[PDB]
């Protein structure tokens, strides 16, 4: 197994920009038959992977002139000269010199924009649900930029872990902002014997954590 | 060169799934069929290869035992059988072909998703989410709706029969143990709710379910 490390992990570009993705193997990829077997793929939104370059610099059929590959041994780069909108998606690098084939973790190309701050909203369990005997307190952190955000749940001063279901939106094709959802699910029994509930977002735009709270009756 | 893959399966725990892949129109070449698992979003894990002409298999040493590769030379039909399926094995599985010299996967199948879950069709519970919580930001009200414990997917949610379509954010479902859960939020102006009605619409066709939750004040 040869680790393929690839950086950036996310590369924000404006359409029209130059882009470069770096990839390094943990061993040389120069095989005994004289070849360095390093290939590059692009998986656009929810499609299958598509080969772009093979044997470091060989462009595959129908891949445009914009895309290029280079390097040797352990160190490689996929270059795009003008990021057209069509190019946005996840690029991986795979090696086929050593057994098994391995792949890097991918470099998400995304559209750059101005940091937005989360529009946190917390929601008390519904009558209905409390009648069911269960209680989800939900928290929507709608429309922030960048996607590195950190949600914590607090009940009465100690932090909370068992019961958090977390999910996320991809870059919205309108305002380039992400949104993620957090849901904490506990008993009607444990909800009734506690009182302040705190969806406490940490985002990189504020030094000040965004705290939406409510108190079951306090 | 075209590859057709058998589409989605829902396997029980500690069970097996056989998966097919038919290669077409790259007749006469010595090429191999490859299986690559894509764990979730970005990790691709190479499972193995098999030549439909000769029978030469080769596994990634991590999958040998979990996966059995076979081909019907006579049909150009490769097979992958995965046995003792765990929740962990719920991924998309690709089939793709390589063709000598270069050693890259140059043609790829559409993917095969396997959801490993011990559930039978389970109907969702739809819960209105009123922002009573943390009082309106002035101009905007955000309302939510939570769809809990349904198997299999999908459910579909719209707001006000799709008359409300802007500022809606619908979140991908997540397999909450062996069931799914998903939510959505809509942002209306503060004069609108409740003077105008906003209603969560849900239908889980796999269980004949259709529900409308007006998010009452």
């Amino acid at each position: 197994d040869v680790v393929m490390t690839q950086t950036p992990l996310s590369l924000p570009v404006s359409l029209g920009d130059q882009a470069s993705i770096s990839c390094r193997s943990s061993q040389s990829l120069v095989h005994s038959n004289g070849n360095t077997y390093l290939n590059w793929y692009l998986q656009k939104a929810g499609q299958s992977p598509k080969l772009l370059i093979y044997k470091v610099s060989n462009r595959f059929s129908g891949v445009p002139d914009r895309f290029s590959g280079s390097g040797s041994g352990t160190d490689f780069t996929l270059k795009i000269s003008r990021v057209e909108a069509e190019d946005l998606g996840i690029y991986f690098c795979s090696q086929t010199t050593h057994v098994p084939p391995t792949f890097g973790g991918g470099t998400k190309l995304e559209i750059k924009r101005a940091d937005a701050a989360p529009t946190v909203s917390i929601f008390p369990p519904s009558s209905e649900q409390l009648t069911s005997g269960g209680a989800s307190v939900v928290c929507f952190l709608n429309n922030f930029y960048p996607k590195d955000i950190n949600v914590k749940w607090k009940i009465d001063g100690s932090e909370r872990q068992n019961g958090v279901l977390n999910s996320w939106t991809d870059q919205d094709s309108k305002d380039s902002t992400y949104s993620m959802s957090s849901t904490l699910t506990l008993t009607k029994d444990e909800y009734e014997r506690h009182n302040s509930y705190t969806c406490e977002a940490t985002h990189k735009t504020s030094t000040s954590p965004i705290v939406k709270s409510f108190n079951r009756n306090e | 060169v075209q590859l057709q893959q058998s589409g989605p399966e829902l396997v029980k725990p500690g069970a097996s799934v056989r998966m097919s892949c038919k290669s077409s129109g790259y007749i006469f070449t010595d090429f191999y069929m490859n299986w690559v698992r894509q764990s979730h979003g970005k990790s691709l894990d190479y499972i193995g290869y098999i030549s439909p002409y000769s029978g030469v298999t080769g596994y990634n040493q991590k999958f040998k035992g979990k996966a059995t590769l076979t081909v019907d030379k006579s049909s150009s039909t490769a097979y992958m059988e995965l046995r003792s399926l765990t929740s962990e094995d719920s991924a998309v599985y690709y089939c793709a072909g390589s063709s000598g010299n270069k050693w890259a996967m140059d043609y790829w199948g559409h993917g095969a998703s396997v959801t490993v879950s011990s559930a039978k069709t389970t109907a969702p519970s739809v819960y209105p989410l009123a922002p009573v919580c943390g009082d309106t930001t002035g101009s905007s009200v955000t309302l939510g709706c939570l769809v809990k414990g349904y198997f299999p997917e999908p459910v579909t949610l719209t707001w006000n029969s799709g008359s409300l379509s802007s500022g809606v954010h619908t979140f991908p479902a997540v397999l909450q143990s062996d069931l799914y859960t998903l939510s959505s939020s809509v942002t209306v102006t503060s004069s609108t709710w409740p003077s105008q009605s906003i209603t969560c619409n849900v239908a889980h066709p796999a269980s004949s379910t259709k529900v409308d939750k007006k998010i009452e004040p």
